[PDB]
């Protein structure tokens, strides 16, 4: 089971297989078998789902045999397991999407301390491991906070998040 | 020998005895396509006139005698009128609106003998 | 009485089939694919019906003929370039003043971003001026032009029409056969003749003769809008010539394409003429009116006058040989008024942006042939038409027309027709099958 | 007991073969290639298994007409040159605000260094901007267009797919025939009936009505990604137009070579549309409802709604009437729910440079306007996957998938080889 | 008179009186090669066809008669329930997994017939 | 079974012997029309021999011994050591030369056995 | 002792016919449209005549290996508006130096009144200059280049030649075969195994082996102006490959037409280089003129020198693994005098503009291959050339030649003979039929 990892905001390119290499019908549906997007022969059909303005198949690519699902604009509710239906098979993926990010957005001084926000979908168990140029190397769990704010605390720290052997990284806005 | 179609003119009698002149001459880009088609139409040709002397119990015999009895609504001429005075090509032309019935007639006279012969050799 | 079947019997059914070809640098008729030929089988106590008129075989060799003729001007040059705008002069150096264009034009080169500015010499009838004075090429605003590959030649090589196993062409031998009727001499051939593939109008050039009278054929020849055509018994021969010395002249007109202009002419410039023999064509003539008037009276007032009007193909004697197409002004040979060491000169035109088959959307561009043309032929018949009578008059006007191809190959496809071989047939005898 | 060779016995095994078409001027289905139609003969005490879904016929007819359609193209002309930059601005001579684009390009003569300024009405959904204003062709950029010749046309003509010789095809007779199974009367016939090559999706149109009741096949009618083929019994009529006066004009943009575009709308601008009998369409979708509640229970709610959303094709009813490609808007069509004089008018949109359904082809203007009255004989549903806990099922108008429209008419035949040569056990023995 | 595969239904005996309706039928740009193959496809099924009846001693025949005995292994149903209930389909069917069997042992009796036939001839 | 063709070493009566399998392998884009005029070839050459073989009497045998004596010499020698040790392609060396006046020979061998059964079929 | 008839004797004839393809991703040689493969029969105490300069196979396959190679290119991209001037500079970032030009031109884009400035890197043997200076493809002036489908690869698939029913091909096995005269061992297969189409010159590579010692075949041992084809029994493996790490980029010339440039590259330039064991070719090359010296005499010096001159596609070893073609200088090869763990580097050049079959006016443009191209093959045989001698002389001066693919696959069907089978047969036999 096949499982990529979004960044609250990007694209997201789930693939189905095809192998006899041709324009096979292929309908992507989410866990509740709601259609999200199909191939009707030549042409793009969207099923009725939440994913009207974002699901999207990339066209030029069904005749090789791979028929991806981009999703632009992720969302936190967008988490969920995938489904292929090229010939007769269930190519299954899931999808987490996490976001990061912080409550003090610009306001700080020197000597005080910094907290994280961080999103997880509800039923996912992430692991938070922050790098910063100065070298804290934070370990934690799902929520971070930071007790040590001054001009050497500078720069953007690619804190990034682990589930299931699978790493994102992120990147986090810091002008002091 | 009088070659290809040589005894057109000649009367039936006459002409019956060159029936393998006419028939060994039976089978053997704009003009590849058109020489491959002629190839396959000569065979096309060929392959319905064998199968249709092969139904009626003929097969490999120019001169096949059979047992469909010659109803006279078709031709009521004697054999020394026939054999002997016309040629093939008014005889063809004289019966050509009685011809399916005949090879009906064949055909299934063909088939009640095989059964029957089969029938026979069961005993 | 018992049926009796019999297999190989001579008997056949008119019939129509793909006849294939067979004849003994690369031709415009592709020849050298047709098979390699080798045969006549007298027919004794036989009468057979033909109709020339109603022969498919003068159809399907139209139709091979178109399709020779457009499947070896695929893989050659396509001038779409020469479409542009020609600054023309009159070139000097008789009566051919005003014929002969000096057109130098603007063309590209290899390289796409680059020009050429070069020259040729167009004829009058290959440009129409727009409206020095600046001209273009006659069939630029109605057609594509593709210029024929010089090393493909249009010589009329002699193809035999063989019918396939299976099919028989039978041959009407009656010396007086006028192409509809029974023909109580028929043989069986399996290849044709030899048709040349010669197109022309208002003369069948290069024809076969008839054996014994000149043969006047028609399909009706009490209807004025059916043409008739004439066979002669012994040859009238032409002699046509180009006296201008061309010189060809390669211009890259892109990568691997080679449009081939006329360059400078050496020497002086002349009309090119057909030289026809006038006692010869005088006696033939005398021949022909002489077997017509069995079909209009004794008293009848047989009349030979120029062409109606038209194109330049149906007007004037159009034939291509050596290369360079011909379109010789016939004037000169039909005028005279039959009652109860010289030689006749033909003015001809040259012409080199041909539409053959009269098809819209396609024409070719004849590149010049290096050197004086010579070109010797026989005038083996005629394509009359007669005009419509007042059915008062006792006098009859033919003027020669033409035009359709298949009355060219109708007179080589006359004495022929194929059948259908019926091998099976039955017949009543006193057998029975043990 | 010995061995006994019989040759020439009624026994046939399923294959796949190359049929060949015997049709019933230029084409683009060919009328001059096809072999003039000439013969049904019953077969009692049999019973065979046909499938729709898995039957090569489909798939060979599908390949047969892209075919025909990419042969027929070839000789036309290529419209390459039209890629220039088109100034445009609106036509203002209702509905149809913003629409038709009055473009105004340089175009070459048959002359090749000399220009030509022609002006051309293109529609809005064959114009995208760049950034009055400058346009382009839509399939400028990923394609070349080359326009389909005015001298063929896109008529469907009945066409009969005959079996070759050795070869039959079965044809089922049985009246309440689903699509697949065993069918209880099976006719053989020498060729298909007359199977008009329509193409439309979301609607079927022309096609071959059932007897009985209006019948629903499906692959797997659970499955919620399954077209769900009806077939009517009673056709509702559809009637679209095209008001506009159009006028043809040709432009000369090589030697020999012609691009006819779109000139001067003669009289008042208004909306392509349809028409259907508000009445006989309802009476149509109760028996629909009447029967697809046999595959779903009585007590659940039939729901209908317009197609979800996707390309144009499938989204909105394409079809070809006479010439011009309609895209025709069916929310009003498909808009109901079922539970336990007036006529509809569907506003529809008209494009030039249309996407063929395998490269895309211009179709010319044609001169003067446009009615076609058509048969609506089947529909093509999509279901929406429900969560198993919901008493609704909403149906939303699928198609696009050129095959289904051919399989409602390829449903009840099946190609089967004569396998004459059989062996059994007798008394008899040769001597 | 039932048509081609008129009797496809009937039973192994009375489909076997009807064996040349369905022997008769078996020989006869985008369309024109669908064409040609399909007849040249035609013609090679015919010709197998026909050559396996050659090699089997029954050339030029419908029914016909070998030496071969009927093992019971293929199937033990007896010539009543054979040729008086059973359908030409269904006994295609039952003896599907047979037939290359068969197909060998009619080629190899048919060439023993053979050689003892011009062993007999050569007295 | 030497092989197709595989007795071509051996002696006439092996390869005589054997002739069911040479009989039997005599049927069965760029490559589109190399496979389409292959088979159409082979079909042709297939048939030409059958016919052959049917002109003369012996269709649907792979031996059959006819009336026709050995004219003239014709590289006469005699039966016991042609058939001993003599390969078949030897033999086809010495008579290339008398095929064609053999087969006519056949021919109308075969049509005068034909008037002659029908001549007397008839009594 | 009366004719008698028997019908499918064993007796073939020497004929020639149509042989189709069978083959156990889309390729230039279509073998997509071979008939699937499956039968090896031995013949005993048979006496075959063979020859392998007669052989009308080579022919065959020469002419259908042409025309998979141009039908393949015709739904291709057609490069002609790349015939542009090219304002070239060196690449500076090393030996490779001048060989890598960097190129800018005017372009057009989608639309056609909009003119674009790419770039594009082209190596200097695929472009000449024209008096940064100005330069242009190389085949701007001969041939319109047709860039080859990016999908459609040149991997040598294995194709099998089966001779249609009623053909059989004869199989010779004799391990000592000169390829002319009898064969003492011939076996019957209806198809050939092991042919793979490979396009090299003065190395066979990727071929079928000798079976126990290298064979030296041609066709007049005596006559030098004829090739030598030498066979190796043991593979000499080549190891090459092109260490640039090169970049596509794509280009549209219109609507819906990419052209695949060579974009830039990654790292260092390094000249293409082709490496064979020394001690490899080194026992090779000594067994090799062990066997020559048995048709020129033990006491004959043989020498070995580089390719006389001429195209670049017959001086220089050509194949073309990977998609790109290698044009690899052979002269550190064949250089030595013959009396009675390092490896040998081949300084490779790259084109991309390859005229193939030495076809006037038909050109291909080969993508670049994105990455690094690496490929292993091993040299089954050689082309040799014996230059003409004094006839005086003790020394023999061997220089690789080719450039006649034929030559190439002559190497493979050799063995191989196609025979028409005449399975009617009379003969005497004591039998009167009744
Ligand atoms: C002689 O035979 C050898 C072995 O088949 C050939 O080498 C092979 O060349 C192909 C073509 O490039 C290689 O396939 C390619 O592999 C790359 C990855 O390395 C992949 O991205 C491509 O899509 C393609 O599949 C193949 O790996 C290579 N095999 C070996 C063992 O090196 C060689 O080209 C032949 N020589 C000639 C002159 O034909
Ligand atoms: C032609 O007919 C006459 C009289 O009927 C006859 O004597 C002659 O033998 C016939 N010739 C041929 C060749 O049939
Ligand atoms: C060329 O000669 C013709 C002959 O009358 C004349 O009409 C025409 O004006 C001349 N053209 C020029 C440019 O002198
Ligand atoms: C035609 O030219 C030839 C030379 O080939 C000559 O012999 C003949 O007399 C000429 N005839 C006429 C009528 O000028
Ligand atoms: C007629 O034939 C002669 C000689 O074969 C040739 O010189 C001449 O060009 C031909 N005429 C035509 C119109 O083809
Ligand atoms: C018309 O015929 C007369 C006969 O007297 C002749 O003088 C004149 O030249 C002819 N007209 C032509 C050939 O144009
Ligand atoms: C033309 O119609 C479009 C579409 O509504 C509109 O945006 C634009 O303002 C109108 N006027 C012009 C000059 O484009
Ligand atoms: C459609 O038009 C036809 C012909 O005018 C008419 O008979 C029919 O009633 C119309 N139906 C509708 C729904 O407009
Ligand atoms: C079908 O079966 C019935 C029952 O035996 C029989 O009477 C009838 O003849 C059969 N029909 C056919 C066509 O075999
Ligand atoms: C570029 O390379 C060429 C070829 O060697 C050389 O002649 C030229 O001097 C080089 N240019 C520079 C600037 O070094
Ligand atoms: C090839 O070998 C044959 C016999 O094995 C011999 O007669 C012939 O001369 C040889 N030819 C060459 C070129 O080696
Ligand atoms: C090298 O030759 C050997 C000899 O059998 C062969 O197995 C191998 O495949 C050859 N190398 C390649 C790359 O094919």
């Amino acid at each position: 089971k096949k499982v990529v990892l979004g960044k609250k905001g990007d694209t997201v390119e789930l693939t189905c297989t095809a192998s006899q290499k041709k324009s096979i019908q292929f309908h992507w549906k989410n866990s509740n078998q709601i259609k999200i997007l199909g191939n009707q022969g030549s042409f793009l059909t969207k099923g009725p789902s939440k994913l009207n303005d974002r699901a999207d198949s990339r066209r030029s690519l069904w005749d090789q045999g791979n028929f991806p699902l981009i999703i632009k604009n992720l969302k936190i509710e967008d988490s969920d397991t995938y489904i292929c239906e090229v010939e007769d098979q269930k190519e299954e993926v899931q999808l987490l999407v996490f976001g990061l990010t912080a409550n003090s957005d610009t306001h700080l001084l020197q000597g005080q301390s910094l907290t994280l926000t961080l999103e997880s979908p509800p039923g996912s168990s992430p692991s938070v491991q922050c790098r910063s140029p100065r070298g804290k190397n934070i370990q934690g769990g799902k929520t971070l906070s930071v007790s040590q704010l001054e001009l050497q605390d500078s720069g953007t720290w690619t804190c990034t998040v682990l589930q299931n052997q699978k790493k994102v990284e992120f990147k986090i806005d810091i002008v002091v | 020998f009088l070659g290809f179609l040589g005894a057109a003119g000649s009367t039936m009698g006459a002409a019956s005895m060159t029936l393998t002149v006419q028939a060994r001459n039976l089978l053997s880009t704009v003009w590849g396509i058109k020489q491959l088609q002629a190839r396959v139409l000569a065979v096309e040709r060929y392959l319905r006139d064998q199968q249709l002397l092969g139904i009626w119990g003929c097969s490999g015999k120019l001169i096949c005698c059979t047992n469909v009895p010659w109803n006279s609504s078709w031709s009521n001429r004697n054999l020394s009128e026939i054999w002997d005075n016309m040629t093939w090509l008014q005889w063809d032309k004289e019966i050509s609106n009685y011809t399916q019935i005949i090879y009906g007639l064949l055909e299934e006279s063909q088939n009640q003998q095989e059964k029957n012969e089969q029938d026979l050799l069961a005993l | 009485l018992w049926v009796t079947v019999y297999y190989g019997v001579p008997v056949w059914k008119d019939a129509e089939t793909t006849l294939f070809c067979a004849s003994d640098k690369h031709n415009v008729w592709a020849t050298h694919a047709c098979v390699p030929t080798d045969q006549e089988i007298h027919l004794e106590n036989v009468t057979e019906e033909f109709n020339m008129w109603k022969n498919n075989m003068v159809e399907q060799m139209h139709t091979d003929i178109i399709s020779l003729w457009d499947q070896s001007l695929k893989p050659c040059v396509k001038l779409t370039p020469l479409c542009v705008t020609l600054q023309c002069t009159n070139v000097t150096n008789d009566d051919m003043r005003g014929e002969l264009k000096n057109c130098s034009f603007n063309m590209t080169t290899e390289l796409r971003d680059k020009k050429q500015k070069v020259y040729s010499l167009f004829y009058r009838l290959d440009v129409v001026q727009i409206n020095n004075k600046e001209y273009r090429l006659i069939n630029c605003n109605t057609s594509a032009i593709t210029q024929a590959c010089p090393k493909v030649s249009f010589e009329p090589i002699p193809i035999h029409y063989c019918a396939p196993a299976g099919f028989a062409i039978l041959k009407c031998k009656d010396k007086k056969f006028n192409g509809t009727g029974p023909c109580p001499s028929v043989s069986t051939v399996q290849c044709t003749h030899g048709i040349k593939p010669v197109v022309s109008t208002q003369l069948l050039l290069n024809g076969s003769l008839a054996e014994e009278e000149v043969m006047i054929r028609s399909e009706n020849i009490t209807n004025n809008a059916k043409n008739i055509l004439v066979q002669f018994n012994t040859p009238v021969q032409i002699n046509c010539t180009r006296p201008n010395n061309n010189t060809r002249k390669s211009i890259r007109i892109g990568p691997g394409q080679w449009f081939y202009a006329t360059g400078d002419i050496i020497g002086d410039i002349r009309q090119a003429h057909c030289n026809v023999s006038k006692a010869t064509w005088n006696e033939t003539l005398g021949k022909v009116v002489k077997q017509l008037r069995k079909h209009f009276g004794n008293n009848t007032i047989i009349r030979f006058a120029n062409s109606s009007g038209g194109r330049l193909e149906v007007t004037t004697h159009s034939f291509n040989c050596g290369g360079e197409f011909f379109y010789c002004n016939t004037s000169g040979l039909f005028n005279s008024t039959w009652i109860s060491n010289d030689s006749i000169t033909l003015p001809c035109r040259i012409k080199q942006i041909i539409n053959m088959w009269q098809r819209i959307g396609q024409a070719m561009y004849a590149p010049p042939i290096q050197g004086v043309i010579r070109c010797v032929s026989n005038i083996t018949g005629l394509i009359l038409t007669r005009d419509g009578g007042s059915t008062n008059s006792t006098t009859e006007t033919f003027r020669p027309g033409g035009g359709d191809m298949r009355d060219n190959w109708r007179s080589e496809l006359y004495k022929y027709k194929v059948v259908k071989i019926e091998p099976l047939g039955v017949a009543p005898t006193r057998c029975k099958r043990r």
